[PDB]
């Protein structure tokens, strides 16, 4: 999961 | 927005769509390319091809379970492009590049047409 | 094999599938979550959820155009997860995390359950 | 395009  | 994003999600969805295709699950159309038949999902075809997008958004054609392609289309070229749609991998070879490019132009797959033109230019 | 791969293909396919959903093109199922209705593509639901995979591979249920979910399922939680399926982005907030996690456990979306558990652990 |  990432900060888009 | 304040969303988080799962990097591998799109690739995992496509891998599962290809597993459904392999297992002939919920395939809803047969594409006929002369003597050969290819089963697929209408939504995946529309998502990848400008030609299929136009066909399946048409009020009469959206209901067809069989689509016959132009007789000049090579079945191997189509098979290579169908595999690309479901996997992101294009099996491009010196022996198939002209058929693949011609099929991608017909199917309106601009990114495939672009890489074929570049590989052809490098050979000249 | 000797394939080349188009990095953005899977993301571009998913973006187009979400555009078809927006425009209600070739949606073939309605998911009912108490008083709310959500239209979607059976193949995308199966590709993302272990619950929908089991439902639409069942010989009787694969033919249904309406699926009613358990009344304990929160429509907002479902809406957030449906948007995630079509976009890879999860709108996780302090006010919805418990409903989202409960819905993801029911839908069998292991990667979503994993991130919810981690965000909950960080709060404790 | 890349070599996968
Ligand atoms: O080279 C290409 C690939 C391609 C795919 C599509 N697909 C869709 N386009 C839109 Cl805007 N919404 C939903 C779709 F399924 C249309 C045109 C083109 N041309
Ligand atoms: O957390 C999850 C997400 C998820 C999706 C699927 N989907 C499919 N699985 C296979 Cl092997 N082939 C085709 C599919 F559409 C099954 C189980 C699970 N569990
Ligand atoms: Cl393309
Ligand atoms: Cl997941």
């Amino acid at each position: 999961w990432v900060i888009p | 927005d304040s969303c988080i994003q799962f990097t591998r999600h799109a690739s995992d969805v496509l891998l599962n769509l290809n597993r459904l295709r392999s297992r002939d699950i919920l395939t809803d159309v047969v594409i006929v390319v002369s003597r050969e038949q290819f089963r697929a999902h209408k939504t995946v075809l529309m998502a990848c091809s400008g030609l299929f997008y136009s066909i399946f958004t048409d009020q009469l054609k959206c209901n067809l379970s069989v689509i016959n392609l132009d007789p000049e289309i090579n079945p191997e070229g189509f098979c290579i492009l169908l595999d690309f749609m479901y996997t992101s991998r294009l099996n491009l070879r010196e022996g198939n590049i002209m058929a693949v490019m011609a099929t991608a132009m017909y199917l309106q797959m601009e990114h495939v047409v672009d890489t074929c033109r570049k590989f052809i230019k490098a050979s000249e």
